[PDB]
């Protein structure tokens, strides 16, 4: 394992898919409640759908 | 523009992401995007440019 900071795998992660990796630093925040909201749909979603 | 950016303690290199292989940071290196207001854990640094010492010689 090599150690990497997290907004910087994202922006490999983005790179991956020819997004250009400054419109993840540029929306870092959005990007990040989204994704956390995105979670939060998963917890409700399991909890209710059984 | 691929790789990233990385330091020895005293000085910054770009380098591809599967082999150290340490690069000045230059205009041909990278690419600009907006301004630093906008950039979580944006650094300082110098960025060579390497067209200047030609128009200048
Ligand atoms: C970080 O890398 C730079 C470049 O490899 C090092 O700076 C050079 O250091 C040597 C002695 O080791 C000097 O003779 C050169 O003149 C230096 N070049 C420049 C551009 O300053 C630097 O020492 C490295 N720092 C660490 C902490 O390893
Ligand atoms: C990068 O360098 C610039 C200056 O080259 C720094 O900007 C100054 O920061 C101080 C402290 O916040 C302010 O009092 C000045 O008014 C700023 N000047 C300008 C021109 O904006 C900046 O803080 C540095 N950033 C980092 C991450 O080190
Ligand atoms: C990294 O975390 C430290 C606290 O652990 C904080 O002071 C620093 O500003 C953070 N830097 C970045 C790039 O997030």
């Amino acid at each position: 394992a090599l150690q990497i900071p997290f907004a910087m795998q994202m922006a490999y992660r983005f790179n991956g898919i020819g997004v250009t990796q400054n419109v993840l630093y540029e929306n870092q925040k959005l990007i990040a409640n989204q994704f956390n909201s995105a979670i939060g749909k998963i917890q409700d979603s399991l909890s209710s759908t059984a | 523009r691929e790789g990233v950016f990385v330091s020895n303690g005293t000085h910054w290199f770009v380098t591809q992401r599967n082999f150290y292989e340490p690069q000045i940071i230059t205009t041909d290196n990278t690419f600009v995007s907006g301004n630093c207001d906008v950039v979580i854990g944006i650094v300082n640094n110098t960025v060579y440019d390497p067209l200047q010492p030609e128009l200048d010689s």
